[PDB]
């Protein structure tokens, strides 16, 4: 019975013929400052990534996001430094297109156990509901939050089908500023699979 | 003998979506842009995507000179239509 | 983002000379069949040859469609007029 639709909102419920077409992803951003939402990720354990490659991860903003700086995990403390940034994503290949911001400032990879919260270049950006991916670099073995998992394994094209699950794309680049435009990923990693969470501004 | 040894088209997989009536690669929309071709031994356009680009080539036995002149007339009237870049 | 990655035709060294005018592959003759194409980057032709066969392409920057299309068209009317078969 909908009866309790019109009590609670006053108009009759709207069922289009696909069921489900209008449903978000997402039940929604609360965007309250000081706050992080995280990516779809099977498990936030700390893992050493590979110095000079680029970890990407998928993000679904399934609604318009207001957002003002990346975290990030570290688990343990290893001397060093690492870039964040956010790129689009091509809906045709899944691949990074552009990129949509990244760090002000490299953030530092060692001296405490916590999150690392980087300010974007732009300043506040509004991100319209898509798929984006957060790409991470460090010039050195961060070990950093988030590792393989079979709840993932979805969104990566596989060589082949792995027992413990797979992590996230990994490109070649050498540490530095990212470009803008991403350079294509050529592996999945096996064991790491870094969280970039976004900030509400 | 003159023999065409390669007619070749680079698109992204966007743009012949629009163009092939939004079906995917290799499916060739009767009502699309890339149907109607004379036809001498089987389908005269074959299409492939890989890695987010749609390779459109005249298949092994068709490449005469209609159906490469006709390819190259459908591509620049849908790029012109669709303000599609024609980087080449 | 239409680009046209390869638009190449086969020959014998014979058959290219006929269409050379009398040249061999190196140089293509200004009262040829492949001269007188739009140029856009150079020499919208180019011809080379290793065995008695023949290799004619269009040139990187010079594969717009309407070089194609009078290529296609040239190379059509000249077979047509020398009795030489395009077996393509």
């Amino acid at each position: 019975s909908i009866a309790w639709y019109r009590e609670l909102y006053g108009t009759e419920p709207n069922f289009n013929y696909p069921n489900g077409v209008l449903v978000p992803n997402h039940p929604g951003y609360n965007q309250t400052p000081g706050g992080i939402y995280l990516p779809n990720v099977a498990a936030l354990s700390g893992a050493a990534i590979t110095a000079n490659r680029i970890h990407y991860v998928y993000f679904q903003v399934a609604q318009t996001f207001v957002t003002d700086a990346l975290v990030f995990r570290v688990s343990t403390a290893v001397t060093g430094n690492a870039r964040v940034g956010l790129y689009t994503v091509d809906p045709s290949s899944g691949f990074p297109q552009f990129l949509v911001t990244q760090g002000s400032a490299a953030a530092l990879t060692g001296g405490s156990t916590g999150d690392r919260v980087v300010l974007i270049n732009r300043g506040i950006v509004t991100l319209p509901p898509t798929w984006y991916m957060t790409a991470i670099v460090s010039d050195v073995a961060a070990n950093l939050a988030g590792i393989n998992g079979s709840a993932t394994a979805q969104y990566y094209r596989q060589p082949s089908i792995p027992s413990g699950g797979s992590g996230c794309y990994t490109a070649p680049f050498t540490y530095g500023v990212l470009p803008d435009l991403a350079p294509t990923p050529d592996a999945v990693s096996t064991t790491n699979h870094p969280v970039v969470g976004l900030r509400t501004a | 003998a003159i023999t065409c040894t390669a007619c070749t088209f680079t698109m992204t997989d966007a743009e012949f979506a629009i163009l092939n009536e939004g079906v995917a690669a290799p499916t060739i929309d009767p009502r699309g842009s890339f149907a109607g071709l004379q036809s001498l031994s089987g389908a005269p356009i074959t299409a492939s995507a890989s890695a987010g680009t749609t390779t459109v080539v005249v298949a092994a036995s068709n490449r005469n000179d209609a159906n490469i002149r006709t390819l190259a007339q459908r591509l620049r009237r849908a790029a012109q239509a669709n303000r599609i870049t024609f980087t080449a």
